[PDB]
């Protein structure tokens, strides 16, 4: 069974566990202590040591979207994440760094930092929001007719808006219902519905690294 | 001592004394060398009263690949004497291939007495066409400034460094030729493309006395002009504040450079003013020296190609076109140098070598006999076969020449030859599709600096263990080493077959030297080669070298701009 | 006919060039002032604002690797620069995430600044290209056993290495040499023996850069 190297708390080990689940594939889960990390996150990754990565076919797949890529493209049968053509799926890359990088830089700095880079922060994830709330226009998913790509991309954030809300104390849900919304629509599916851990956890841990790190 | 009458007079009688002076030729070679072992197999010993009938019918025709064992066994350490006789000064390389592979020729100082004379003689002639000023002095884009030495302990070499950095060149010249501008260090600088660069500005350096823009070729003439029309802003540059380029950086070059010159602002304006008045650069050469009286080199044959564009240099400039010949055999000499290329044609000088000719009269090709150099027949096309001093006794070259007319009773030949070509398959490859695709590959990397490579070469080097490869490169400037040394990797890497892999990773054949090469070698390979006394079906210059090929050999190690073993590996 | 907004020492737009010349396509180059970004560039990415943008069907494309992809999926026919098996191409995103991480950011110390940023730096791209070489260790390219996907990502590089050779005053090939040697043998390929600009000149940018930033 495919092996993924992942941490409970981390959006993009989250995205990874969504790609596996909106599947059908069958895994085993592993928790890594980047304190003390196995000698299969250190054979598997000899340069980054990140996650998640996956071991399927007794081959590793690191980094998050490349996993979720990787899904897709190692099950082309049941619950395709993206459209047949050429730039739609294009979109959906473009979109999927977007949220990859400014998304998660202004959430980063609303989550883990403090004063004016926080207000920075805050004032660029509302515009980031409404970016997003713009480009769907006002879709249900983002990477096909049902659940998508940069959908899956982009919902283990989700699991976090409550830590941006009481962090960055703002409503993403009174400035953008729509993508909350979005969020918990697709909190109906089981791979939202098990895979992001709960908001209380990750609220909780989100604070305890503000009090580890100054 | 040069003199223009008696020198006239005595080339008239000996060339009306040719069939004399071509069999005492023989004698003379022979009686010098009655103990070649060639020869023994032939059943010489000389003199007796049936010698030119002898040697015709007991002596059999040879080719590149048999005389090739013999000479080798005179370079590489058995420093022994063969063909000729003794252990020549110098050895050569032939053009076309020998096989696909290198072909080796003796050099000795009686090639130097055929030198001196036939430019004596052809400067006398043409002197006589086109008097100079005694005290001037003239654009000779002439380099000598590489020599290498035989595996052997033993110097092989190319027709020019042979003569430029012989004992005798410089007092033997002196009076047959206007006065170099050049230092001959500047000749013989380590780095002749920035020599080259130095040439164009030592010729620019003393105009009003030069009278002849000298290059053995039009490629020659025409590959300066070309980069004249690229340099020339740069040239005023490093000129006028007294001090050269940073381009240049070998420092007995730029120490001589440096001894000559001084911080000069006016004349900028004057270079500049006429450079920018031309129309597409047509007629540059009457432009620098404006009191030239002839730009000279080889015109005819391949070279007519590069007349034009070169023509489109000279402008109105007449064309005069130089004689026929080489360390393999001097064969014509120019004596009426005042026609035009495309009419021109060269006399034979009679005692440079013993010279038979096989005629093309049959259909293609025909099995008829050698025929006297006299006997030889008016408009006809026939093959040079020569007996010299060069180890070369009867000797079939491979090229096609025609008798347009006669000088007294001297033959007068024309050459509309290019390649002396048929080929056979090489060992100093790695397929020439390989080699060519090798120099390809890495030479872009150049082109990243609007530079393109225009030509390059090889060479087994197996005193050295694990032994060698070495490649020989020409480009259009000077630039850093790290893209050099990348491209030699380049090189390496573009031996594409999976047995080079097996070797030089193995290591049992030792890291491939990049010894990257100045401007002009390539150069001097077609143009000694071009000259080359047979007819101009000289120019298949051979890419790689076996321990057999010498006149690129010579032109191999002093100008090394640059030379690396592989950091990779 | 497609369209591409470029600058000329953009080695992402030369990521778009040599993709596109590598496939097939006769296509049409546009030089960028970004002092004056054109009017159909302000419509491509009216915020980014960036290259390489390709315009095929009146729909921009934007993102260098996107681009790059998005040359495969547009004419799936001929050259591929992938594999056949989904792993092969998890490997070659997964190097491509590779080149345009630290090892963009590294060369960007190198030649963009100096002092304590430089030799950080500098060690930087010496350890990029050594994992580099490692990884490289004997195909002629890096994407499949033929001219790649990855091969057009970072070939680009190669011409500002003489950049990086002079501020530096370094010689990366004595320490990791397979790689530019690599370099010069990806350049025998018509896609970038003729979209890629002349590197004296790149290094006469570099040196704007340079003076204008002390
Ligand atoms: N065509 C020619 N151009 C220049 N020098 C020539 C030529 N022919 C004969 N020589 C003369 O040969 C003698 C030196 O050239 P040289 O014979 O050394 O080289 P080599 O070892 O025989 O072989 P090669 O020139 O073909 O490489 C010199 O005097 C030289 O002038
Ligand atoms: N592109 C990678 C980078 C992400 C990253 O740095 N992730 C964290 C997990 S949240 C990580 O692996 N950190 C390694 C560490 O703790 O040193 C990904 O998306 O996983
Ligand atoms: N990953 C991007 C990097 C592009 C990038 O940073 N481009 C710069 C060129 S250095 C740019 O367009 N900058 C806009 C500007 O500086 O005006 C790509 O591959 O295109
Ligand atoms: C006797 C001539 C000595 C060297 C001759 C060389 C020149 O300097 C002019 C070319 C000539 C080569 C050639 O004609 O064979
Ligand atoms: C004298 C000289 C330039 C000769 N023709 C050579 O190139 O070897």
């Amino acid at each position: 069974l495919p092996i993924l190297l992942d941490y409970w708390p981390s959006m993009f080990g989250m995205r990874a566990r969504v790609a596996l689940r909106e599947k059908g594939v069958e895994f085993e889960y592993r928790e890594e202590d980047f304190s003390n990390k196995s000698p299969l996150l250190l054979q598997s990754n000899p340069i980054h040591k990140k996650i998640p990565v996956l071991v399927h076919n007794g081959k590793p797949v690191c980094e998050s979207l490349n996993v979720v890529q990787y899904v897709d493209e190692a099950w082309p049968e049941k619950n395709p994440f993206f459209p047949s053509d050429p730039y739609g799926r294009a979109q959906a890359r473009f979109w999927a760094d977007f949220v990859d990088k400014k998304f998660t830089d202004a959430q980063f700095k609303v989550w883990g930092k403090k004063g004016e880079e926080q207000e920075a922060g805050k004032k660029e994830f509302i515009e980031a929001v409404k970016i997003l709330e713009s480009e769907l226009g006002d879709k249900p998913y983002f990477g096909g007719d049902s659940f998508g790509y940069v959908d899956i991309s982009l919902i283990t954030f989700s699991s976090w808006f409550q830590a941006y809300e009481k962090f960055g104390n703002f409503s993403i849900e009174s400035e953008s219902p729509k993508l909350i919304a979005w969020a918990k629509r697709c909190m109906e599916k089981e791979s939202v519905s098990k895979s992001l851990p709960d908001s209380e956890k990750i609220v909780a841990y989100a604070a305890e690294y503000r009090k580890n790190n100054l | 001592t040069f003199d223009m009458n008696r020198v006239i007079d005595e080339f008239d009688e000996m060339t009306r004394n040719a069939h004399q002076v071509q069999k005492q030729t023989l004698k003379e070679i022979l009686l010098k060398n009655q103990s070649a072992i060639y020869l023994q197999n032939c059943g010489l010993n000389g003199n007796a009263t049936d010698p030119e009938e002898a040697f015709k019918s007991m002596v059999p025709l040879v080719t590149d690949v048999e005389l090739e064992p013999y000479i080798k066994r005179m370079v590489d350490g058995d420093t022994s004497p063969i063909l000729t006789g003794h252990p020549v000064p110098a050895i050569s390389l032939s053009s076309g291939t020998s096989q696909g592979r290198p072909k080796f020729i003796p050099f000795t100082d009686e090639l130097m007495e055929n030198t001196l004379q036939l430019f004596r003689t052809a400067f006398a002639f043409r002197n006589r066409d086109f008097p100079i000023d005694d005290n001037g002095k003239a654009l000779q884009f002439i380099f000598s400034s590489k020599q290498y030495i035989s595996t052997g302990g033993v110097p092989v070499g190319t027709a020019t460094t042979n003569v430029y950095r012989n004992p005798n060149f410089k007092a033997g010249m002196k009076s047959i030729t206007s006065p170099s501008c050049s230092p001959d260090e500047v000749i013989f600088s380590p780095d002749v493309h920035q020599a080259l660069y130095c040439h164009l500005l030592s010729g620019i350096l003393f105009r009003d006395q030069v009278q002849y823009v000298f290059a053995v070729f039009a490629h020659g003439l025409v590959h300066a002009f070309r980069t004249f029309e690229q340099v020339w802003e740069e040239i005023v540059t490093d000129i006028k504040d007294g001090v050269l380029s940073n381009r240049i950086t070998v420092p007995s070059v730029r120490t001589a450079m440096s001894k000559l010159l001084t911080p000069n602002p006016e004349l900028a304006e004057t270079i500049r003013t006429k450079c920018m008045s031309l129309s597409n650069w047509y007629g540059l050469i009457p432009a620098l020296f404006p009191n030239a009286k002839y730009v000279y080199g080889i015109m005819t044959g391949s070279m007519e190609p590069y007349v034009p564009k070169l023509r489109h240099y000279a402008g109105d400039l007449p064309l005069v076109s130089h004689d026929y010949g080489s360390s393999e055999g001097w064969i014509a000499a120019n004596v009426t140098p005042r026609l035009s290329p495309e009419e021109a044609t060269f006399a034979v000088i009679p005692n440079l070598g013993y010279f038979e000719f096989l005629p093309v009269s049959e259909t293609g090709e025909g099995e008829e006999k050698p025929v006297g150099l006299t006997q030889v027949k008016i408009g006809e096309e026939y093959e040079v076969v020569i007996t010299n001093y060069a180890g070369l006794y009867r000797y079939r070259l491979g090229d096609v020449v025609k008798v347009i007319g006669f000088y007294n009773n001297t033959p007068q030949l024309k050459f509309i030859c290019r390649r002396n070509l048929i080929l056979s398959i090489n060992i100093d490859k790695n397929t020439e599709r390989d080699l060519q695709l090798s120099v390809e590959s890495a030479a872009k990397r150049l082109s990243e600096e609007k530079i393109e490579v225009i030509d390059f070469s090889s060479y087994i080097d197996v005193s050295t263990d694990p032994g060698h490869y070495a490649i020989f490169w020409e480009i259009s400037g000077e630039t850093n080493e790290d893209v050099l040394q990348d491209c030699c990797n380049c090189l390496d890497r573009a031996f594409i077959d999976a047995g080079y892999v097996s070797s030089r990773k193995c290591k049992t054949i030792g890291a491939l030297e990049l010894r990257v090469v100045a401007k002009g070698t390539f150069r001097k390979i077609q143009e000694h080669f071009l000259g080359l006394g047979s007819s101009a079906g000289q120019f298949k210059m051979p890419r790689c070298v076996k321990p057999s090929n010498a006149k690129v050999l010579q032109i191999l190690c002093e100008n090394v701009v640059s030379s690396y073993f592989s950091t990779a590996f």
